[PDB]
Parts: structure tokens; C-alpha cells; sequence
């Protein structure tokens, strides 16, 4: 089957410069990578965790990527930086929910 | 001509009008057909739509299709089909047509799974294929002979098989940049057999040095940018003798070895800048070699990052510390 998602990428708020992370979790997942402003995330910037489903012998995946608020400044784009998860499957694709990614002052 | 769609000067404009299907009063002489930013949907497509052989230039961009569209008219060069949700690629909606010349399939969700065994080799007239920002995991094995240009940019490219560029010997123009490629991933001998290639690009890629075995019969231009070339070997840069624009810029190389440039005669400009050239008596040669270099090759990034006290000076000023 299609990868459904466990978790999707929530809308973060970067406040007093922290840097956010967000989550990405998909099953049945081989490969996931994250996909910002239309262009595709680096290897090394992903943080995965490859586990085995307690119910199924489906293997399930769990990926992190952090944003800084550098990242968001840098951005000169139309719309809020926005960032999707992409989980790949024996037989297909699946794509989740784009995720803003925005600046919020106290 | 159509109820809510409208036309004028032998042009129909069903555009931005949320149209759920492609309409069936399209006019026989009709020469460019717009159906873009609507909500039209795969199963939206009459079959009476391909009789019409008049159209050659067809705009379908920012719609809700999960397929390659079917019964699309059988005469058409230009089709753009961008900004959708494309993810499965059939063997039999290529086959019908038969003219098409210039492709756009950028901003989908296509993967490799999706793409059928040898549905874009059906289109026996493509020459411009714009595979930009898909989920591609591989280049297809059954691409068509007659291609001139394959941008499969921004995609999550790992591997390149050796049958993946089969007789594509008119190819001129091979963007894959943007991906997760590797050099363990592209198979020996690869990109051997593409004789008319004029430009290769492989930007914000994982090679560790530069793809073994390329063709210099017509090659141009060679961008290796944002990469993690460490080393570059001495057969390398051989046999492209016609290379004119080369970039080695962006990445992990720590020198050069001697004789690397050696066979490049034609070249006229180069950049490595952002490289951790470590400047000791390793680069020594690279010293001379833009010393007697002539003025009409354009040489740039060649800064000392180590140690302390050559750091911050270009090589080409440089004096030796070694004999």
C-alpha cells in the first residue's frame, strides 16, 4: 500500500531566534524526504529513525529537519517559507500537508 | 465553441473559469488551446477531444490531474502540464501523441514507480523533456532517441543505470542538479555514448569527484558546483579537448593534482571558489600554471583557507617556504 502519515508537519513560529524542528512520521515508509519552498532538503540535514511496526512487519519512519530563522529572513519568496514531507513507498508516493515556517516577535 | 468558455482570433480560452472537465465544443482549425489554472480533473477527457488536428500548442498548468491526461489532441508539439498533482505516467497517453516536441511536467508529485517501462520512448517526436521537481528516485531506462534536451532537475535522483541514456546520441543538454546522486551511484560508463552533448550540470549533489568517463566530442560547459568532490583524478578533465566554461566551485577539494587541466586547451573561464585549498607546496604548480596562463581564460576562487600564514592570499601571488 500508499504511505498514509502518522505525523505531518505542523505550522511553527520562530521566537527569541531558537531554531524549530519539524516532524514527519510515515508507515509503510522506506525512504522520506523534506521538500522546502519547491526545492528538495540535503541528506544531511535530515534526522531519521527507522523502526518496526509492533502491529505489522511494515517498516515505519520517522524524519526531523530543523529551521533556523536565518533560513526564513534569507527567503525572498511570494509566500511564508513552507516546507512537505514526502514518503516513499515499495509501489508508490505519498505527500503531506505544506507546513509555514514564520518569524513572531514578542 | 463552449457555453462558459470563450474564444476569439482562433484561440480558446478556457482559462481561470474552474472547469471540472476539459469542454466538448472545441472548433476543428483551432491553433493554440489554454485550459490552465482551473480544476480540471484526469477523468475529464472526451475522446473526440484527440480528432481535432489543427492544435499544436496546449496549456493544462495548475490543475487537479493525478495522471498523464488521455485523448489529448493528436497533433500537439508544445504541451505544458505544471503546477499539478501528476503522479502516475502511462505508456498508452504518450503513444497517442506522436508529434509532441516540447514537454513540461515540473512541480508534480512523479515518482519512478509512476512512470510505466518505456512511456516516454513512445514519444517518437520529443525533443525537449522538463522533468524539474519531481519525486523521481532514478533517470527512466525507456527515454526517446530523438531528445535534445532531459531537465530532470530538483528531484531525489540516486542512481543512474548504464541502459538509463541507450541510444540518446542527439542529447545535447543534461541538467540533473538538485538530487541525491552519488558516484557509486551512476553505473560505469554511463554518460560514454552521448556524443552531441554540449552542457552537463550536477549542482547541490553528493559526488565525491567528477563523473568518470564523459564524452568531449561537442561538450561546452561543465558545472560541478555544490558538491563534495574531495579529488579530482588525472583522466578526469582528459578527452574534452572542446570544453570552453568549467566550475568546480562550492566544494570539499583540499588541492589539485598535477596535470589536471593539462588537456584542456579550449577552455576560457573556471571558478573554485568556496574551497578548502590548502596552500602549501602541493599547489605549487597551480602557482606557475596562472602565472603563464593567457589572459583570455578567467580564472576565480583560488584563495589559501590554510594554513594561518598563507590564509587569506590568492595562489596565484604566491611565493615559495619549499624548493
Amino acid at each position: 500500500t500508499l504511505p498514509h502519515f502518522i505525523e505531518e508537519p505542523e505550522d511553527a513560529y520562530i521566537i527569541k531566534s531558537n531554531p524549530i524542528a519539524l516532524r514527519c512520521k510515515a508507515r509503510p515508509a522506506m525512504q522520506i524526504f523534506f521538500k522546502c519552498n519547491g526545492e528538495w532538503v540535503h541528506q544531511n540535514e535530515h534526522v531519521s529513525e527507522e523502526s518496526l511496526d509492533e502491529s505489522s512487519g511494515l517498516k515505519v519512519r520517522e524524519v526531523f529537519i530543523n529551521v533556523t530563522r536565518q533560513q526564513v529572513e534569507d527567503f525572498h519568496g511570494p509566500e511564508d517559507y513552507w516546507c512537505q514531507c514526502v514518503a516513499w513507498s515499495h509501489l508508490g508516493t505519498s505527500k503531506s500537508r505544506k507546513a509555514s515556517v514564520r518569524i513572531a516577535y514578542l | 465553441c463552449p457555453s462558459v468558455c470563450r474564444c476569439d482570433r482562433n484561440f480558446v480560452y478556457c482559462n481561470e473559469r474552474s472547469l471540472t472537465s476539459v469542454p466538448l465544443g472545441i472548433p476543428e482549425g483551432v491553433t493554440v488551446l489554454y485550459l490552465h489554472n482551473n480544476q480540471i480533473n484526469n477523468a475529464g477527457f472526451p475522446a473526440e477531444l484527440h480528432n481535432v488536428q489543427s492544435v499544436h500548442t496546449v496549456y493544462l498548468y495548475g490543475n487537479q490531474l493525478d495522471e498523464f491526461p488521455m485523448n489529448l489532441p493528436k497533433n500537439v508539439r508544445v504541451l505544458h502540464l505544471q503546477e499539478n498533482n501528476i503522479q502516475t505516467i502511462s505508456r498508452a497517453a504518450l503513444a497517442q501523441l506522436l508529434k509532441l516536441e516540447e514537454l513540461h511536467l515540473d512541480d508534480n508529485s512523479i515518482s519512478t514507480v509512476g512512470v510505466e517501462d518505456g512511456a516516454f520512448r513512445e514519444a517518437i517526436s520529443l525533443k525537449l523533456l522538463f522533468l524539474s521537481k519531481n519525486h523521481l528516485s532514478s533517470v527512466p531506462v525507456g527515454l526517446p532517441v530523438d531528445l535534445q534536451e532531459l531537465r530532470v532537475d530538483e528531484n531525489r535522483i540516486a542512481v543512474i543505470s548504464d541502459m538509463a541514456f541507450q541510444n540518446l546520441t542527439s542529447l545535447e543538454r543534461l541538467i540533473v542538479d538538485g538530487n541525491l546522486l552519488t558516484n557509486k551511484g551512476i553505473a560505469e560508463g554511463t554518460f560514454s555514448h552521448l556524443t552531441k552533448l554540449k552542457e552537463f550540470s550536477i549542482v547541490r549533489n553528493s559526488l565525491s569527484h567528477p563523473p568518470p568517463d564523459l564524452p568531449g566530442t561537442h561538450l561546452i560547459r561543465l558545472y560541478l558546483q555544490d558538491n563534495q568532490i574531495n579529488h579530482i583524478p588525472l583522466t578526469a578533465f582528459a578527452n574534452l579537448r572542446k570544453l570552453e566554461r568549467l566550475d568546480i566551485s562550492n566544494n570539499q577539494l583540499r588541492m589539485l593534482t598535477q596535470g589536471v587541466f593539462d588537456h584542456l586547451s579550449n577552455l576560457k573561464q573556471l571558478t573554485a571558489r568556496n574551497n578548502p585549498w590548502f596552500c602549501d607546496c602541493s599547489i605549487k604548480w597551480v602557482t606557475e600554471w596562472l602565472k603563464y596562463i593567457p589572459s583570455s581564460l578567467n580564472v576565480r576562487g583560488f584563495m589559501c583557507q590554510g594554513p594561518e600564514q598563507v590564509r587569506g592570499m590568492a595562489v596565484r601571488e604566491l611565493n615559495m617556504s619549499c624548493p
